[PDB]
């Protein structure tokens, strides 16, 4: 047995990735034999090799990854090396490139089988789907691949475009909304696919920072964990009334515990039900899906709708782990969005101008204070940007909201103001 | 004439299946059919099956190309992932329902289901959002794929079925840079050092930018030398992060033997009943044991199987918590509280704690 | 010989009331009688009453005098003070209540509350805990004894009577030493600067260590300045905290004009149904307007008036708050949000969000 | 009149601080006109007079403060001069002492009134009662007069000793507890009597980084604010079940609604009443002590008693307002108080070593972290101690917690270990 321990992943009830490897190998090694334009069929058995040695080892064979990307673009391709980089000499280079996903991952067949002719030419064969940030990997290529791969995805009936990688615009991701759910306070898709176009540039070319991230949730359930993996969380909601449908209601409580499932289960008391009637008050409804994630045939999310922008979300390098905080509490979703754009390109002057290396936004944030953000984005503070009010009274005012007086003519007559 | 530049991906709007075009967001409610099927009837009449099925996330091209066989067959030649790395298939006619089902396993060994219905209140273990491990990144303390197949082996039941009282997810990343979902999980494994890295001086100078790997360690453990042109390690302050690492070839702190995973628990994402959480750290160290990571298995199914014991219908693990406390936690998922676990990370600051991070607020 | 030290206060169990020494931990249980009266029943059957006066905490001589007196006619020669400076004489004989209370009225011109009832959940406004001001403190925002003498004269009614639905706090610091009970309190006003340091050098030179004075600093805003062996301050970086004038005189930052109160809402100390909580600011500034401070006493008052409006029996400030939110809250008082009260004090560790600030947990 | 501002604070129904200097002024100068040995009998009135200039000019006229003392003792006096000494020299010197009061200040008539001779002799004849950390001040005296006064403090036949200030242990305070209470969980007077007596040297003679605080609560319902305003607090509970006479809560349920105002408004739902019998769930119950609180003639305090330590409560500077939280779940509070002197001593030593010039120890446990400060007491990390559990994994280990490894032995051979 080529792989004693890789091997035992085989077994078992839950579809093996190391068969999904194993298989790929097999396939492009009898490609090759056949004639087949397959420039790197090794790709996967390299890889299965170096992973049965680290699993040996129990450690990583992958060492830093030189610059390498592809001409005109400063991101998309993530390179890696092997330290067994002449044991196993088709290991030697194994870099990724991101793939642009299409809005809420939705695929006609045409689309994905392009891509696959694509990567069998180029690659190991090997894939990604999805990543995290959205995009489709590409698994494993050389130096002198990419460049002729990408001409090859940029030549295809059916296109692709490289994601985002380094310093600048991640690859925005969506999720599936108005495509298949009755809940999507805006068109996420849409939305997603936009952003992705206008800034291109600041996607292909690394000029920030650090990294800025983008996610599109249609609802306060937030089905692409867009508050915890986006530093720009455009999260869908709405201003009116939950639309209630009287006789839906009526049915399911026929056999719902209504009681127990729904109304004790509001957080704030908001919802109503006495056998007869349910209601709603408004005014106490902060918009947490339950009531109507409970009963779909009868609760919908009211008439007047965009989103909410919850604003530094990142993972917890180097100041700690943030799940974004509310920046905009409502915001129109209509195309072309101009006034999301405004805000976005108001940040990004800022955090370009302000920023240290390797700051997140969210830490610019927390470093500047949110009353420059604020003016910044030309929005006033608002109680709903605060779980409480400060616990100290350590504030700073502005030099004009001062009452004039000897002490700030004082101030003034030395440069202190 | 120049490559093509700056085009993007391909217009979602013309990949998508003609009965999901047509009824564009103009939808009347779904109806989770039974585990992996969910009815959705347009407001036109109109009904289209979804059905979901789990995939290794890493795939063959020729997987891919054997999942566009069966979507010509059985859903028009189209199909999408989800958030969590799943596959759905866009079924017609309600029939065919089954036979795909039976094919998918037939061909690619993929099982139906990751579904929950809130409605219900029975609701099954989804997909596990992992990172990459061995298979490519370079600091990784755990392997990613590997870890997720032994969990989803001895969990694989609760995929399959509605056997949970409330959502539960499961979420995986290979070193503290946390990719994925990891920070907001209902059950969180994080790849770990335990060791300090011992600096190369050879390599920093040749390779390492000084200035920005000293001020790359969030505890200030790392000081530049004057020399010498190196940087020391003030192993007092190496809370073993990886970070320096991270910007530096020079600064290995890969320990086989002392590299291990952190447990954590009490996540959550949505709004639903109670406000977003960051997950909080319940099991400090597992071993590496390829190939099936036994250790990490037992907490993870044993953390969960007690869970799923006591919780109320919705009650998700952090809103059980909101009921019983840490104190009982700890007694009833058979855990160890020990100094690890009191937070001691300086630099966080305490006004974030009374900021909004949620949604959840009144007009 | 030479002068007796190290001996500490009298011992107090030599200045305990026969009947209270003889019960001492031997109590059944307490009823509050009326405002001001509480009566305590021993398992001996002996029966005391508690009888509580407001004072100015400020005394005369004079006073404390003409207060052994009454205490000799009718409280056999013993009283005590509370914990928040309200006076108490104990009463055996019920029938010489109504004396005690008319004749300390009288006599000292001191009124008869200060209590409240848990039982019949109805409660007075007691005393309002204060520190020096321009009495005698060197690093005042505003006065004490003024403030305090202004508020009380205003919620006088509340003293006397039973009047509110549950238990409320009122603090006042005149600066941010804030030295007694601001930072926990359901009402604190707090005296606050505007105006940063103007270094004074030759102050500077001869008197402050300059090491230590820089250290104080909570924003860095402080260095030394080497070639004129000062210190200069940065005024971005300066929220006027005033504590580098605490460690050095050439640092006053006093502006008669832009000095004042800001106030704040929410503490708790009790464990009682909720968990302790620090205060909150609700108003950034009020100017100083001796002797009645008028703008500050109507945001008090105002503040005071909408909470007992809409609060349940027991539920206080913060209690209010939590079934409300806060966007009802600055709404039912009239009071407007600023970026003021967004907090950015950085030196705070979010770990201390997540220590157990209570003495409420399961065994 | 010579005040026509602070005449303003005689109006209103709210006993007035002016009338109170006003009284001592009248009657001291009279005592010195009757020929009575009084040193200061101006005192007060310059007080007066430059109180009224502070609210003409509304800032504080006294000056950063030289230092003073009583002969033997390096705390307990506040020096103070006003910067009005030339125009007001009554009040150049206007020092306070702070006198430490008896536990939970109880007095007897006797025992006051060598108090005001002694004050009337010495000083301004104001005082406060009392000060906020617990102590008699005696406000305002001569350099002169401290040592002579002091000297007649101690030569009175109830006898009173100087309390604390700087960086010493500062005078320790208590509730009533057992004396008038029937919730006490220990004894607070004795227990803050024998703190005071045991550790006067700490008191007199400060030698600490910073001040040290104790504060002596009976019971959760925390009547001194012991959380807020000690370094150390030490509050009552208890560890067995809450003594319960049905009889009596029947009593109570003909004419209170215990459901809404008990049942519903305790934090774990651990009391329930079904109009016949009380059940409290013991196991559940927190010890808040709503319920007791509410119905004292039913409910007491279960046998097992004893206190909760809740360390490092102090003011915001530097780092910020502190409401201390669990060091100790339980410790047994029996007369002579070992177990309580020996964690107090650890942390003393500890901090005395490690602490920065006015750090806290609040702020030193902060920088220092949980795992020192728990050794330096003995005590084990208990799950009691947080709210909740870490929210990131960036753990230390102690060495002797890794397994031996190559790498290891790398540390250990380079001396990093
Ligand atoms: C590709 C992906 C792995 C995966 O399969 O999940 C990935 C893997 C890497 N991430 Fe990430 N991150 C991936 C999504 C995330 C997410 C989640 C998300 O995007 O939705 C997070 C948490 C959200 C966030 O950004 O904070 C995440 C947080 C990080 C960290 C820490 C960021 C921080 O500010 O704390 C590093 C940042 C760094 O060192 O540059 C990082 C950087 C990296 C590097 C470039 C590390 C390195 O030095 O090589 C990774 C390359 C591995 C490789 O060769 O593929 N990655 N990373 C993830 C995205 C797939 C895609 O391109 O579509
Ligand atoms: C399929 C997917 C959308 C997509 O691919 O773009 C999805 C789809 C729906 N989600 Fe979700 N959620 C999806 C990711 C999520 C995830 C986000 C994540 O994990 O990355 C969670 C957030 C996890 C968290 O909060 O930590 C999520 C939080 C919810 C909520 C919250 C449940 C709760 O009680 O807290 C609802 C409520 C419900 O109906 O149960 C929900 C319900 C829904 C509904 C029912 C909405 C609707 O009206 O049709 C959708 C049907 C799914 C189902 O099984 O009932 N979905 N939604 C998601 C991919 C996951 C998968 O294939 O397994
Ligand atoms: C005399 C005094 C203790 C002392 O040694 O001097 C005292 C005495 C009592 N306290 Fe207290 N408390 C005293 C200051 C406090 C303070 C400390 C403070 O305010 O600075 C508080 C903590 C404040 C806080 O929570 O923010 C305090 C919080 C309580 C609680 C909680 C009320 C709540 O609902 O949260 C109880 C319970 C109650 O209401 O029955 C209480 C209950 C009591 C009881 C009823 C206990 C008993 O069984 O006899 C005593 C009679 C109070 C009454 O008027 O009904 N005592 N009590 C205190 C006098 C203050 C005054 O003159 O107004
Ligand atoms: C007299 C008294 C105010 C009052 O009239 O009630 C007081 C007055 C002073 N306090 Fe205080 N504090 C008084 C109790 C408190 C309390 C509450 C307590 O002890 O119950 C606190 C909050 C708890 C704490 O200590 O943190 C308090 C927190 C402070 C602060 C902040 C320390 C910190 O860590 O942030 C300062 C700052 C300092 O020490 O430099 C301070 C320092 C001062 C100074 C010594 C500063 C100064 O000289 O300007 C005060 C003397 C003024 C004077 O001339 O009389 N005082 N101080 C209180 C003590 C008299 C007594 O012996 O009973
Ligand atoms: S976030 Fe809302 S709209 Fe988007 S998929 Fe989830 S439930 Fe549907
Ligand atoms: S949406 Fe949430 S908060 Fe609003 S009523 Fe329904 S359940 Fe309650
Ligand atoms: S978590 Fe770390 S190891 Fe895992 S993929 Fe992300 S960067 Fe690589
Ligand atoms: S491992 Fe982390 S803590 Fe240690 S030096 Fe590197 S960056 Fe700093
Ligand atoms: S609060 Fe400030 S002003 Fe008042 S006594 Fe304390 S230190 Fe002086
Ligand atoms: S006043 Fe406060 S913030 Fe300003 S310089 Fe001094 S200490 Fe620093
Ligand atoms: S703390 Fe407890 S024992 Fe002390 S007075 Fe208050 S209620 Fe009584
Ligand atoms: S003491 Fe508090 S927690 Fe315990 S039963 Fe009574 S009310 Fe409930
Ligand atoms: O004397 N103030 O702690």
């Amino acid at each position: 047995s080529e792989t004693p321990l890789l091997d035992e992943l085989e077994k078992g009830p839950w579809p093996s990735f190391v068969k999904e490897i194993k298989k790929t190998a097999e396939l492009m090694e009898k490609a090759a034999a056949e004639g087949k334009d397959v420039k790197m069929p090794k790709g996967a058995r390299g890889l299965l090799k170096q992973l049965e040695i680290s699993y040996k080892d129990k450690k990583t064979h992958w060492k830093h990854g030189g610059i390498v990307s592809v001409v005109g673009y400063g991101g998309g391709v993530i390179g890696r090396y092997s330290d067994l980089g002449e044991q196993i000499p088709e290991v030697e280079h194994f870099h990724t490139m991101r793939i642009n996903q299409p809005s809420g991952w939705f695929y006609s067949t045409k689309a994905l089988r392009g891509l696959c002719d694509v990567w069998e030419k180029w690659g190991s064969g090997l894939t990604n789907f999805h990543g995290s940030t959205g995009d489709i990997i590409f698994l494993g290529t050389r130096s002198e691949y990419l460049q002729p791969c990408f001409e090859d995805l940029g030549n295809l009936e059916i296109p692709f475009d490289i994601g985002g990688s380094g310093s600048d615009l991640r690859t925005p991701s969506a999720c599936m909304g108005p495509a298949l759910c009755e809940f999507a306070c805006y068109d996420t898709l849409e939305l997603c696919y936009d952003l992705t176009m206008t800034y291109q540039d600041e996607l292909h070319r690394p000029m920030w920072p650090y990294k800025f991230k983008i996610k599109c949730a249609g609802c306060p359930n937030d089905c692409v964990a867009s508050k915890a993996r986006s530093d720009f969380a455009i999260i869908g909601t709405w201003k009116d009334d939950i639309k209630v449908d009287q006789e839906a209601v009526k049915e399911y409580a026929s056999w719902m515990d209504i009681e127990n499932e729904v109304v004790k289960l509001c957080p704030t008391g908001a919802i109503k039900w006495d056998g007869k009637e349910l209601t709603i008050d408004n005014r106490e409804c902060v918009r947490c899906m339950h009531c109507i994630n409970k009963m779909p045939k009868a609760l919908k999310p009211g008439d007047e709708r965009g989103a909410t922008i919850l604003i530094g979300g990142k993972a917890p390098f180097v100041e700690g782990a943030v799940i974004g905080w509310v920046a905009v509490p409502f915001v129109e979703v209509e195309k072309p969005y101009d006034e999301i754009k405004e805000i976005l390109e108001a940040i990004w002057d800022w955090w370009d101008e302000e920023g240290k290396f390797r700051e997140r936004i969210g830490e610019l944030i927390w470093r500047k204070g949110m009353r420059e953000f604020l003016k910044v984005i030309g929005r006033e503070a608002d109680v709903r940007m605060v779980k409480a009010p400060r616990n100290n009274p350590f504030m700073f005012f502005e030099k004009d909201e001062l009452k004039p007086s000897a002490y700030t003519e004082e101030l003034k007559k030395r440069g202190m103001w | 004439e120049g490559v093509k530049t700056d085009f993007g991906p391909p217009y979602f709007r013309d990949l998508l299946h003609p009965v999901i075009a047509k009824n564009y967001g103009k939808w009347k409610y779904h109806e989770v059919v039974k585990p992996g099927v969910i009815k959705r009837v347009a407001e036109s009449g109109d009904v289209i099956y979804v059905v979901r099925f789990g995939t290794p996330r890493l795939l063959s091209i020729y997987t891919v190309r054997e999942l566009c066989d069966i979507a010509d067959k059985y859903s028009d030649g189209y199909l999408r992932w989800t958030s969590r790395n799943n596959v759905e298939f866009f079924v017609t006619d309600e029939s065919k329902i089954d036979d795909l089902i039976n094919e998918v396993q037939e061909r690619v060994g993929f099982p139906c289901g990751g579904t929950w219905d809130a409605v219900k209140g029975e609701y099954g273990l989804s997909n596990i959002v992992h990172t990459q491990g061995w298979i490519h990144c370079h600091t990784p303390a755990i392997d990613a794929s590997g870890i997720v197949k032994a969990v989803m082996d001895e969990l694989y039941e609760y995929f399959t079925d509605h056997k949970l009282p409330a959502m539960c997810r499961i979420s995986l990343a290979c070193c503290a840079n946390m990719c994925g979902a990891v920070h907001a999980s209902d059950i969180a494994i994080v790849g770990i050092h335990r060791t300090p890295p011992i600096p190369n001086d050879e390599a920093i100078r040749k390779t390492c930018e000084i200035p920005s790997t000293v001020a790359a360690c969030p505890t200030g453990a790392l000081k530049p030398d004057m020399k010498n042109k190196t940087i020391k390690v003030d192993v007092e302050k190496c809370m073993y992060c990886g970070n320096c690492y991270t910007m530096c070839p020079g600064m290995p702190l890969f320990d086989p033997e002392n590299d291990g995973a952190a447990i954590m628990v009490g996540g959550k994402l949505s709004e639903a009943r109670r406000m977003p959480e960051l997950s909080k750290v319940v099991v400090p160290w597992v071993p590496n044991e390829p190939p099936r990571w036994p250790t990490l298995v037992k907490y993870v199914k044993q953390i969960l199987e007690a869970w799923a014991a006591n919780a109320n219908k919705h009650e998700r693990l952090i809103e059980w918590v909101d009921r019983i406390g840490w104190e009982r936690f700890f007694e009833l998922t058979g855990l160890e509280f020990t100094q690890h676990l009191i937070d001691d990370y300086r630099i966080t600051p305490y006004f974030y704690s009374e900021f909004r991070a949620s949604t959840q607020f009144k007009w």
